[PDB]
């Protein structure tokens, strides 16, 4: 019934320092007992859930001893001493002090590695899909950091407005990057009208915008 | 050690009543305290309640009008109902089991999750298309290549390559929903350049929730 608390979205970090990661609470989690009925758990890309910390002080098994909560009453820290790269994802507090069990609404920890500009592909449609009347143009930006990048359609060098849609992985666990694709869908009249499909890339990697384009 | 496995329909007409079974192996139902829980679309997690080794029940008083708990001892399985559903019941819905007793515990193992989404609208499988390896998709002795699965309803689909021998290099991006309302994503992979003469590159998309199953070869292009 206690209201748990994390106001960071994510928590950016560098490679072998310690990290921290707050969480509060409505009321104290501490019992007569001297049990803090504290947990953490963590979900990493593409896993359920999994316990990290059980009762403030105790570590699950399985979870490596890098792993310690810190604080009292309604203030918390889980601290990860030492971070990996393999350490990402999202890192939830908990309570069960009283009924229901209650969570924070989780703190992404996110490595912050080196610049990585992406390595660009452009896709042209299938003949299978074409058949079917539509054309899908496919960008992928491949493994780069930071997380942001413009990615812009330009078919015949006019600037497309509408018609695309974005989608980027979690931040990877081994080489701590980012990859991207970007759709652009027109039917085929519409995709038929045109030559020249670009995609125009602006990234912190890149000195200038990168466009990758072919002729229909 | 224990295993939970969330089964059920992946999607439910709005207004209906949703039905969840979570499998218990490695572990009986009749010790310990079994939990289910919610993840909605943007990551807040929701306890929904217990079924406990008596079977007795506790419900989440924000959801105690709607819910209800049921176990089989016999299958060693428990149950959801979830009444009068709406969009905002849409959620990945998972099973946990919670160890120790009222002084010392924790939640320790939960299952892998389902995904239910709340919508009358009718399933639909994907159309898969080839990523198509080129020039235009390469850089020096690196090439990409993939799958475009697109147009389906509701998720999940699952993507393998090579029947799962090719994971290295291997992207499945989160799917998407278009302005069709239906979703879609592509899987992609990067491989060198010179295996594209004799190693053959087949996606494996699974839609359970329509009977779609595709394999897919994906071919060289000029
Ligand atoms: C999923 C089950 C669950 O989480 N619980 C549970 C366990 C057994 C039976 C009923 C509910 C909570 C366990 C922690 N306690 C902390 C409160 C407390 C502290 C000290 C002494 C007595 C009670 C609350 C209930």
């Amino acid at each position: 019934d206690i209201v748990m608390t994390q106001a960071a979205f994510s928590n950016p970090v560098t490679l072998g320092i310690s990290a921290s990661i707050s969480c509060r609470s409505s009321k104290s989690l501490l019992h007569s007992n001297g049990i803090t009925y504290l947990y953490w758990y963590l979900q990493k890309p593409g896993q359920s859930p999994q316990l990290l910390i059980y009762q403030m002080s105790n570590l699950a098994s399985g979870v490596p001893d890098r792993f310690s909560s810190s604080g009292s009453g309604t203030d918390f820290t889980l601290r990860i001493s030492r971070v990996e790269a393999e350490d990402v994802g999202v890192y939830y507090c908990a309570q069960n002090l009283e009924l229901p069990w209650t969570f924070g609404g989780g703190t992404k920890l996110e490595i912050k590695r080196t610049v990585a500009a992406p390595s660009v592909f452009i896709f042209p449609p299938s003949d299978e899909q074409l058949k079917s009347g539509t054309a899908s143009v496919v960008c992928l930006l491949n493994n780069f950091y930071p997380r942001e990048a413009k990615v812009q359609w330009k078919v015949d060098n006019a600037l497309q407005s509408g018609n695309s849609q974005e989608s980027v992985t979690e931040q990877d666990s081994k080489d701590s990057t980012y990859s991207l694709s970007s759709t652009l869908t027109l039917s085929k009249a519409d995709y038929e009208k045109h030559k020249v499909y670009a995609c125009e890339v602006t990234h912190q990697g890149l000195s200038s915008p990168v466009t990758k384009s072919f002729n229909r | 050690e224990v295993q939970l496995q969330e089964s059920g329909p992946s999607l439910v007409k709005p207004s209906q009543t949703l039905s969840l079974t979570c499998s218990v192996t490695g572990d009986s139902i009749t010790s310990g305290y079994w939990n289910w829980i919610r993840k909605f679309p943007g990551n807040k997690l929701e306890y929904m309640g217990y079924i406990s080794y008596s079977g007795s029940t506790y419900y989440n008083p924000s959801l105690k009008s709607r819910i209800s708990i049921t176990r089989d001892t016999s299958k060693n399985q428990y149950s959801l109902h979830l009444n009068s559903v709406t969009a905002e019941d849409t959620a990945t819905f998972y099973c946990a089991r919670y160890y120790g007793d009222n002084y010392v515990g924790a939640m320790d193992y939960w299952g892998q999750g389902t995904s239910v989404t709340v919508s009358s609208a009718s399933t639909k499988g994907p159309s898969v298309f080839p990523l198509a390896p080129s020039s235009k998709s390469t850089s020096g002795g690196t090439a990409a290549l993939g799958c475009l699965v697109k147009d389906y309803f509701p998720e999940p689909v699952t993507v393998s390559w090579n029947s799962g021998a090719l994971t290295s290099g291997v992207h499945t991006f989160p799917a998407v929903l278009q302005s069709s309302g239906l979703y879609s994503l592509s899987s992609v992979v990067t491989v060198p350049s010179s295996s594209l003469g004799t190693q053959t590159y087949i996606c494996n998309v699974n839609h359970k929730p329509s009977n779609t199953k595709v394999d897919k070869r994906v071919e060289p292009k000029s």
